[PDB]
């Protein structure tokens, strides 16, 4: 359940 | 329960991006399942 990041930054 | 995939994850941010993670294989998705 945890939220990860936009792939790309 | 079938036109969203189950593996997958709604990242849907409020920037205008909608990415979709497989939190199966820990996949980053730009694609909508349903698109390809």
């Amino acid at each position: 359940s945890t939220y990860p990041h936009s792939p790309t930054s | 329960d079938v036109p969203l995939p189950a593996g997958w994850e709604m990242a849907k941010t409020s920037s205008g991006q909608r990415y979709f993670l497989n939190h199966i294989d820990q996949t980053t998705t730009w694609q909508d399942p349903r698109k390809a």
